[PDB]
């Protein structure tokens, strides 16, 4: 009867055939399980590569699976993510800076992108009041390559933040990297801009904290959980399980995730 | 049959060189606004990087 919508996005066929078993043998046939390329609910995304119709990318350290080496830290990492277009087109990021340089006009771009930024920004803002944190931390990678999307990310970011009455610190992509691994406990709410190296580090914290699901918020209104990993899959379908209103099968798809990472199939 | 005649036989000459002198007038004024336009096109080396951009490198 119900429908769980599957995203793929640069996942090999294992991970994706992994997360079909799990389902299958979990929910035990009530709710289907159809594969598409875009949803805006009830749907999961497989593979590091950005999904189409999502403009944030938040994730968190969930209790439950915190890592014994990343017990008790809590920082929120929201990454902003600009509209996606077919792979052929020239992505947004790469449009808004280059067309610049190259003298084409850039407005209905720059509209495109302000509007990308004010979404992720009040969605930052919102997970800095409900933790309580007073300062966020802003990532724009310094590349000389990146001069205008990330000008225009700091403009409306702070623009933003400053108007809910949070300060606002910007930083680079190394230094905020080496610390978001080493010392993570520094930092409460980190935004990143949207570039290829932003996203290496979402997924390298996602993947260093133990294994997680990432939340990402589309156009439509919504969260949908993502995975790249055998356990932050599982983790994400447990997640999408619970918000249908499954909670036995959502702990012990947790547990298994929690026990045996590689083959949760098995384990459960 | 004489007066109209001769003055007319008076006024050709100065017609004729006036005529030519506007005929001339008008051929440099035609060579005069001819200009070569160029026209300036987008780099390539632009397009190039861009298409680095969409390969990620």
């Amino acid at each position: 009867s119900k429908q769980l919508t599957f995203i793929s996005a640069g996942a090999t066929a294992a991970v994706l055939q992994s997360a079909s078993a799990i389902v299958s043998k979990v929910a035990g046939g009530r709710v289907q399980t159809k594969t598409a390329k875009e949803a805006g609910r009830h749907a999961v995304v497989v593979g590091p590569e950005t999904p189409i119709g999502v403009h944030t990318a938040v994730t968190e350290v969930p209790k439950s699976a915190q890592d014994p080496l990343f017990s008790g830290v809590s920082t929120v990492v929201v990454r902003a993510v600009l509209p996606r277009a077919a792979p052929d087109s020239v992505q947004l990021r790469d449009a808004l800076d280059v067309y610049a340089s190259a003298g084409i006009d850039t407005k209905e771009e720059v509209r495109s992108a302000t509007e990308a930024f004010k979404k992720s920004a009040e969605v930052a803002v919102g997970k800095a009041k409900a933790k309580g944190v007073k300062r966020i931390v802003l990532v724009v990678k310094q590349a000389s390559k990146h001069n205008c999307i990330n000008e225009l990310f700091k403009k409306i970011s702070t623009e933003t933040i400053e108007s809910a009455g949070l300060t606002t610190e910007v930083v680079g992509t190394a230094a905020v990297a080496n610390q978001l691994i080493v010392n993570p406990e520094s930092l409460g709410v980190v935004l990143l801009n949207d570039v290829a190296a932003t996203e290496q580090i979402e997924l390298a914290f996602a993947g260093v904290v133990g294994g997680v699901s990432r939340v990402y918020h589309t156009v439509e209104g919504g969260k949908i959980s993502a995975g790249h990993s055998f356990k932050s899959v599982a983790l994400a379908v447990a997640q999408e399980l619970r918000e249908l209103g499954l909670s036995s099968e959502a702990d012990k798809v947790e547990a298994a995730a929690s026990k045996n990472p590689r083959a949760v199939v098995s384990a459960l | 049959d004489i007066m109209v005649p001769s003055f007319v036989y008076n006024k050709l000459p100065v017609i004729h060189f006036l005529q030519e002198k506007r005929a001339e007038q008008k051929l440099r004024r035609v060579l005069d606004e001819t200009y070569t336009e160029w026209t300036e096109e987008l780099d390539q080396a632009h397009v190039t990087d861009a298409i680095t951009r969409s390969l990620n490198i």
